């Protein structure tokens, strides 16, 4: 199963890019997707994640309190909400998907599936 | 029961055995990967070998312990090759696996499939055996266990960090201990119609009891077994960094084990008036409810209590089956069955259960697995109920 992601761009400070990841392949019942972000040289860095069953979500510390994930059952989507975007948000935003194995949501390493990036670049003017 | 010597010295064998198995078994996967390095996806070659190697000892096991009642022949060896607990993991064991993967788990294989999966219901059986002689409740011995697993895990964690291979050190030496209490415990001694015998063993096999019974083993405790193999993983998915999600699992499993203890502790006074199935089925229920409850958590406290839950059903599995076991069949057959008719067959059926629910992992996932899991256990703890023979829940 791979993973398609929508959005990205130029975008001024202060917008709001929302961004959409798809995939093909199997319905993720129980499995539970997220996004990360790499900039220039920071190792891949967590943003959000969510599962089914119940609005649980998580967020990253940089990006708590502007960013809103929400998902799709059988349209089997899961979308990513930014608002409030400010210059250090530019990088290459990925789409990913839990792995069995690995140690928690907040890593990169517990994820299997990774998707190919999606940039998103904020100016000031 | 009260201050009596034979149960000190016994009491005392299940603390400082599973203070043994409590170094290894549990946070067993952390031992491969973070410090040994095998893939999270080789790792099913070495569970093969010790699930092969368990298959084979665990009839044997159970077929000798009876023939030879109280000799105490089974568990000298046992606690012979428990000595080589330390040299095993630190210095054979681990660099075997850093050399060619699979002869590295043969002698892994062999070795703790004798002294573990098959060693542990073999010492168990046999002091259950002491339990009816010296006038005792097997409950109140085998509560030790969870207090030693318990003990053992605080100190592996607190070790983890610094010096892990202290708490290998420390299983040998636990070895020889184990063999002072087996030295001044109390039994029958050496030189060794009613008696024991593969005939009328195998007759055994034709009993229709026997096949409910396995039924039960296979449908409801078999899954129930897998769905915990992965739980830890599941466990850290509700949770940031892992090594925080690990570490709260450490607090459940030491203190969970603690209150496991303490329920066992008065298990046999439950188990005594309410009837030996209804220990089982009480136990297939807290089973089916884990599975099922783990199939819609939603957040770490729920999933805590999920894994509490877990040591609400030892007490009633473990004081229940044995309880079940002799009073439905002979005693003479006691360690036999059990380590057949539960472990071997359990064993058997953890073969084809663990590959099968691996696939949904991959295919489906956790939670949506466990809800298969959580109706078949559900399931058979149905028909269990009229299948096997004895009084029932009806009786109240
Ligand atoms: C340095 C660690 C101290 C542990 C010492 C354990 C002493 C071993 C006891 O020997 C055994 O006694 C049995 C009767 O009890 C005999 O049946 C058996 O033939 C014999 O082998
Ligand atoms: O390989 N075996 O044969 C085997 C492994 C673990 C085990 O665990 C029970 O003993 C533990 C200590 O008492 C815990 O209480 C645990 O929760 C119980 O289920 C029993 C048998």
């Amino acid at each position: 199963v791979q993973l398609v992601e929508s959005g990205g761009g130029l975008v001024q400070a202060g917008d709001s890019l929302r961004l959409s990841c798809a995939a093909s392949g199997g319905t993720f019942s129980t499995f539970n997707m997220g996004w990360f972000r790499q900039d220039l040289g920071k190792e891949r860095e967590f943003v959000a994640a969510i599962r089914w069953t119940g609005g649980r979500a998580y967020y990253g510390d940089s990006v708590k309190g502007r960013f809103t994930i929400s998902r799709d059952n059988a349209k089997n989507t899961v979308y990513l909400q930014m608002n409030s975007l400010k210059p250090e948000d530019t990088a290459v935003y990925y789409c990913a998907r839990q792995g069995t194995n690995g140690g928690g949501y907040s890593e990169a390493t517990s994820y299997n599936y990774w998707g190919q990036g999606t940039q998103v670049t904020v100016s000031s003017h | 029961y009260l201050k009596n010597t034979n149960f000190w010295m016994f009491g005392l064998f299940f603390f400082f055995y599973f203070f043994i198995m409590g170094a290894y078994f549990p946070f067993f996967p952390i031992w491969l990967h973070d410090i040994n390095h095998i893939s999270k996806s080789d790792t099913w070659i070495i569970f093969a070998a010790i699930s092969l190697f368990s298959l084979l000892f665990q009839p044997l096991f159970g077929l000798l312990s009876d023939k030879l009642g109280l000799r105490k022949y089974l568990l000298w060896i046992i606690t012979g090759m428990l000595v080589m607990f330390a040299p095993f993991f630190i210095f054979i064991f681990g660099p075997l696996l850093q050399y060619n993967i699979l002869v590295g788990s043969i002698v892994g294989g062999i070795y703790l499939g004798f002294c573990f999966n098959a060693g542990a219901p073999a010492v168990e059986a046999f002091i259950e055996k002491v339990s009816r002689r010296s006038n005792f409740e097997f409950g109140r011995a085998r509560m030790f266990g969870c207090v030693g697993w318990a003990l053992c895990a605080s100190i592996v964690g607190i070790m983890f960090t610094i010096n892990n291979q202290f708490v290998f050190w420390l299983g040998s030496g636990c070895a020889l201990i184990l063999a002072v209490l087996l030295f001044f415990a109390k039994t029958d001694a050496p030189s060794s119609h009613s008696a024991f015998s593969l005939k009328l063993a195998l007759e055994l096999f034709r009993q229709p009891k026997l096949w409910f019974l396995s039924l039960y083993v296979i449908g409801v405790s078999c899954t129930y077994d897998v769905f915990d193999q992965q739980f830890a993983n599941f466990f850290t998915s509700f949770f940031a960094t892992g090594e925080q999600g690990t570490r709260v699992f450490w607090y459940v499993t030491t203190m969970g084990e603690l209150l496991n203890a303490s329920i066992m502790f008065f298990a046999p006074l439950i188990i005594n008036r309410i009837g030996g199935k209804n220990a089982l089925l009480l136990a297939g229920t807290i089973m089916s409810v884990r599975i099922i409850g783990s199939s819609f958590a939603t957040s770490a406290l729920e999933v805590v209590i999920l894994k509490t839950l877990h040591m609400f059903e030892v007490p009633f599995l473990l004081v229940g089956c044995f309880k079940y076991i002799t009073s439905q069949f002979e005693v003479r057959f006691s360690a036999t069955i059990y380590l057949v008719c539960f472990c071997f067959f359990k064993q058997l059926a953890m073969i084809f259960m663990s590959v099968l629910a691996g696939n949904m992992y991959e295919s489906i996932g956790f939670q949506g697995a466990y809800l298969v899991l959580g109706l078949v256990a559900l399931g058979f703890t149905l028909i269990s109920v009229f299948t096997l023979s004895g009084p029932g829940p009806l009786s109240l």
